[PDB]
C-alpha cells in the first residue's frame, strides 16, 4: 500500500510545471527508498531524471515496488487545484488504477479529495552512463533563465565557451551576433550570488535554445543551478530541491554537421 | 450514379467481343476481370467510383457515398479480401500518411513535438517532419531502436485513423482496357 | 426627471461586470423605493434579480416610475473609463430618450460626461414565489469561487449534498471524480471566515458547472455568499450589496435522466 | 570613431519603445552637437523629431558626422535584453556597418555585448518651420494618457476646444458622445500637477485617435506633456527628456470636410 504524506505541497506543485510541457507521459517508478522519475521527450533528444528521496516525506510507506503510468498533463490539471500551503496526502492502492490525491487544508476546515485514472505505458530502462565533467559551473538560477531567455531573440543556437576567466554565451542570427559573459564572484558570500567555475580543460559546444528555455521552467524549485559539461558528452543541468532530491536534465550537443547540412 | 454503373459494365461487355482484345491480354488479367464480374452487383459501385477519382490514401470518414449503404463496411471488407481495396494494413510510408493527415492535425502533431516554427504552410511542416528522419544518433541515447519514424507514423495513424487505396495492378489493367476501348 | 448621486462608484462598476457576460438587455424599473432590475437570461435557463434601496444613495429623487431598456454591453464599456473612486451622478430626464453619466473625481479637478442611448423593450415581469428552503448555507464568497473553477476542470455537473458536517461538492468527469467537503465551523469570531448550515431535511441536486462559473463573477461585491436549495426548487445564490441592497442568482437544477436503466 | 556612454540606460529603452510601432527604419544623424533623428512615419501622416544634446551623455565623442539607417524594430529587441540600470555604451567605428552596443551591470559582474548590421537609407530632410502657437498647455502625462485611451472606446475623432478656463476633449460615436472637461489649476505646490494653459486665440480642431494612442507610448519618459497647437498647423506633442533632450511629436489636424462624407 502506497501512502505518502507531504507537508509542502508547493514542492510537488512546482515539479509538475517543469514536466508539464516537456513530457506528456512517463512511468512513475516508486520504491521503498523514495520516488524515481526518468523518461524522454517526444522528440527523443533530452533526458529528465528526478531523485525524490523518502526522508523528506513526512510519512512514507512502500510495501512493494510499483510503477504507475500517469498522464502528466492530467496530473498538472489536478495539482493546480491545490493551494501553495496545503498538505499533500498522495496515497495509492495496490493495483487499483486509482491515484487518491488528498489535499489537506492547513485551515483544517476544507477537505479536498480527487481520484485520477492510470494509463499503462511501457518501461525502457534508460541507461545513465556516469562520467565525469571537465567544466563545472554553478551560478544563480534567475540569471541563467535570464540569459537563456535573452539569447532566444537573437539566435537559435548557443556557443558556450567555458573560459577560465568566465563562461561566455554567444549566439548568431540574422539580427546580428551577441556574446554575454560573467565574472567569477570572489568576495560575495551569498550562495545566491556566486558564479564559481571549475576548470579542467576549455570546452566549446552548441545547443538548441528551444530546449534550454524548456529546462529552466523549474527555476522556483531552487536558487542555484549547476552546469557540468565536457567534450562530446550531453549537457547536464542540475537543480537541488531543498534536501529531498535533485532534478537533473540531459541535453545532447547539436552535431557539428547539422548546420552544415 | 446509374450512369457510372450503366457505362463501365457496358464498356467491358462490348470490349468482350474482340478476339484481338483477348489476344493482347494474358490469362491473369482475364482472371481478374472474371473476379470483377463475380463481385456483388451492389459491390460494383465502390470500385466503379473511386477508380474514376484521385489516387490517394484517403480515409473513409471523408466518404459520404450512401446510395449503396451508410454502413457498407462489409462490402469494403469483401473488396479487401478479393484484393482491390488495400486497407490501412501496410501503411508504413511516412510521406503517404503525412499527406493523409490534415493540416490542423499536422499543427497538433507539431505541438506535441518540439519542432521549430510549429505554425506554417501545409507542405512546409511535412518536409520539416521528414527532416526529423535524419536521425539514428539521438534515439541511440539508450537502446538503439531507431524507429523514430515508427513513432511518428504510429501517432499519425492514431491521429488519422483508417484509410484505403487501390492496388496498382487492377487500376493499370482496366486503364489499359478503357484506353483500348477509346482508341483516341 | 430622475437624479441619483452615488458616492461609491465602484459598487455600480462591480455590478456591471457580473451582469455583462450573462445578460444583454434589461429594464431598470425605477420607483421611489429605489432601483430594481429583473431580467430572464439569454439562454432561457437562469434568472437574475437586482434591487437597490433608495435610502443608501447619497441623493435620490424620481417623481414618476420609469423603466429603461439599456444595452448592458455598451453601458458597461463606458463605466470602464471611470475611476474606481469617482462619484457617479446617474441622471435621466422625464422625456426618456438618453441617459446622462456625470463621472467626477475625488480632487474635484476633472469631470467627465457621457451620453447613453436608450432602447424600447417589452417589459416581461415574472412573479417569483417566496418560500422556505431545506438546506441553507452561508460561506465565504472567495472559497465558493475557488471551488467552482477547480471542479470545472473535471466535469460539467456538480452534485450538491447538504450533509451532517457541511456540503459535498462532487465533480464527476471522464478524467476522474472530485469530491470536496467543507467542515462546518462556527466557533470562529470572524463571520466572514465561517460556514454555517441550517438543516431541515437532506436533499441532493445537480447543476451544470458552466453557469456556476458565471455566477461567481460578482465575487468582489461581498465576502459572504448564501446558498439555499430544496427538493425540485431552483438553486439560490445571493450576494449582499454592502448596505445598499442585494443580488440574487437563480438556477433550476437539471432533471436527472434515467441513466441507471 | 563614435563613442557614447549613457549611464541612464532606461532612457534609451523607453525612447526605443516609443518609436517601435510608428517607424520601421530611421537614419540617425549624429554630430558634435549630439544625436539627432528626423524620420517621417511609415503611414505617411505624422512626423517624428528627436534630439540628444552632447553634454547630457557622460562621455561623448564623434570625429565625423555619420548617418546610419537602422532597422528600428530590431534595435528594440536587442535593447529589450538590457536591464533597467545598465550603462549603455553605443559605439561605431570608422565606415563600418555594425553598431556595437554594450550593456554593463552595476555590480560589474555581467558584461553584455551585441552587434548590429547597418543598412543604407536615403537621407530625406524635411524643413521644420518655427512659429508661435495659439494654445500651449502643460499637463501631466498620465492624465492625457488616460484621456486618449478613454475616448477610443467612444469614437475615432477628438475635438480639442481650448478656452479661457480649461480643456474640453470631446468626442463622439455610434455608442454616444463623451465630453471630458478638465478644470484649470494654478495653485499647486508641485509642478507635476499644474495644467497651466496660455492662450491667444480660441482653437477648435480634430485629430485621428489611432495615432494618438501610438503617440503617447512615450509616457514613462516624463510626467509633463507640452502639447501645443495653432491654426492650420500640425499638432505638437513634446516630452522633456530629463536633462538629456526632447522628443517632439508632429501631427497635422484632420480636415472637417472628410467627416461630411
Amino acid at each position: 500500500m502506497f501512502e505518502a504524506r507531504l507537508v509542502q505541497g508547493s514542492i510537488l506543485k512546482k515539479v509538475l510545471e517543469a514536466l508539464k510541457d516537456l513530457i506528456n507521459e512517463a512511468c512513475w517508478d516508486i520504491s521503498s527508498s523514495g520516488v524515481n522519475l526518468q523518461s524522454m521527450d517526444s522528440s527523443h533528444v533530452s533526458l529528465v531524471q528526478l531523485t525524490l528521496r523518502s526522508e523528506g516525506f513526512d510519512t512514507y510507506r512502500c510495501d512493494r515496488n510499483l510503477a504507475m503510468g500517469v498522464n502528466l498533463t492530467s496530473m498538472s490539471k489536478i495539482l493546480k487545484c491545490a493551494g501553495n500551503e496545503d498538505i499533500i496526502t498522495l496515497r495509492a492502492e495496490d493495483n487499483a488504477d486509482t491515484l487518491a490525491l488528498v489535499f489537506e487544508a492547513p485551515n483544517q476546515e476544507k477537505v479536498s479529495d480527487y481520484e485520477m485514472k492510470l494509463m499503462d505505458l511501457d518501461v525502457e530502462q534508460l541507461g545513465i552512463p556516469e562520467q565525469e565533467y571537465s567544466c563545472v559551473v554553478k551560478m544563480p538560477s534567475g540569471e541563467f533563465a535570464r540569459i537563456c531567455r535573452d539569447l532566444s531573440h537573437i539566435g537559435d543556437a548557443v556557443v558556450i565557451s567555458c573560459a577560465k576567466d568566465g563562461v561566455k554565451f554567444s549566439a548568431s542570427g540574422e539580427l546580428g551576433n551577441g556574446n554575454i559573459k560573467l565574472s567569477q564572484t570572489s568576495n560575495v558570500d551569498k550562495e545566491e550570488e556566486a558564479v564559481t567555475i571549475e576548470m579542467n580543460e576549455p570546452v566549446q559546444l552548441t545547443f538548441a535554445l528551444r530546449y534550454l528555455n524548456f529546462f529552466t521552467k523549474a527555476t522556483p524549485l531552487s536558487s542555484t543551478v549547476t552546469l557540468s559539461m565536457s567534450a562530446d558528452v550531453p549537457l547536464v543541468v542540475e537543480y537541488k530541491i531543498a534536501d529531498m532530491g535533485h532534478l537533473k536534465y540531459y541535453l545532447a550537443p547539436k552535431i557539428e554537421d547539422e548546420e552544415g547540412s | 450514379h446509374p450512369y457510372y454503373l450503366r457505362s463501365f459494365l457496358v464498356v467491358l461487355k462490348t470490349v468482350l467481343e474482340n478476339e484481338d482484345d483477348m489476344l493482347l491480354f494474358d490469362e491473369q488479367e482475364k482472371g481478374i476481370v472474371t473476379k470483377f464480374y463475380q463481385l456483388s452487383a451492389t459491390g460494383q459501385k465502390l470500385y466503379v467510383r473511386l477508380f474514376q477519382r484521385k489516387l490517394s490514401w484517403i480515409k473513409m470518414t471523408k466518404l459520404e457515398y450512401e446510395e449503396i449503404a451508410l454502413d457498407l463496411t462489409p462490402v469494403i471488407e469483401e473488396l479487401t479480401n478479393a484484393g482491390f481495396l488495400q486497407t490501412e494494413s501496410e501503411l508504413q510510408e511516412l510521406s503517404e500518411v503525412l499527406e493523409l493527415l490534415s493540416a490542423p492535425e499536422l499543427k497538433s502533431l507539431a505541438k506535441t513535438f518540439h519542432l521549430v516554427n510549429p505554425n506554417g504552410q501545409k507542405q512546409q511542416l511535412v518536409d520539416a517532419f521528414l527532416k526529423l528522419a535524419k536521425q539514428h544518433s539521438v534515439c541511440t541515447w539508450g537502446k538503439n531502436k531507431p524507429g523514430i519514424g515508427a513513432v511518428i507514423l504510429k501517432r499519425a495513424k492514431a491521429l488519422a485513423g483508417q484509410s484505403v487505396r487501390i492496388c496498382k495492378g487492377p487500376r493499370a489493367v482496366f486503364s489499359r482496357i478503357l484506353l483500348l476501348f477509346s482508341l483516341t
